[PDB]
């Protein structure tokens, strides 16, 4: 209709819950439903672990 | 005679074929194989099949039951027992942040001959 659209394609990795992460999700959004990017400081707390004897690799 | 198996296992693909036929009640937790994914869904009826997908997004705790005593296949979500098994490792990083200890090695070398060998 003379308007440009960009879609995404995305696939899930997993469900977290107040702050901390699980593996699998089991469940799926549905239509109309929005989306909020994401911020550095929760992929640093995904990615170290907190104490559990943690060995850096790169 | 009175007599029933429950085999529990975690590589489905190696386990002999004559004994996991007579099987009629399947358990299935998380699976990231595809040749044991391409195993159960043989071993399983068709329309487990549709829904086996969900095989490798299965989170924690939650299985799927599929056999004669359900009326449908279904996703279940369990809890935890109480008390609950534990296993006994030896933790070598947590052994290996510790201070130097030197075994005695008089008494080790001991018992290697009890009495006389």
């Amino acid at each position: 209709k003379d308007e440009d659209i960009f879609i995404l394609t995305v696939q899930p990795v997993g469900i977290f819950k107040g702050e901390e992460f699980f593996q699998g999700n089991s469940m799926l959004p549905s239509p109309t439903e929005p989306v909020f990017l994401v911020e550095d400081d929760i992929l640093n707390k995904i990615f170290s672990n907190e104490k559990t004897k943690i060995f850096h690799l790169g | 005679y009175g007599l029933s198996l429950m085999v529990v296992s975690q590589r489905p693909s190696e386990v002999s074929d004559t004994i996991l036929s007579q099987c009629n009640n399947f358990i299935n937790l998380r699976l990231t194989n595809i040749n044991d994914q391409n195993y159960i869904k043989n071993l399983l009826p068709d329309n487990s099949r549709s829904i086996s997908e969900i095989l490798p997004t299965l989170g924690a705790g939650e299985c799927l039951v599929v056999g004669d005593s359900t009326p449908i296949p279904s996703i279940v979500k369990l809890e935890l027992p109480n008390p609950e098994p534990r296993s006994q490792s030896i933790k070598f990083h947590k052994k290996w942040s510790e201070s130097w200890r030197t075994p005695s090695f008089e008494e080790v070398i001991m018992r290697w001959r009890k009495e006389n060998g």
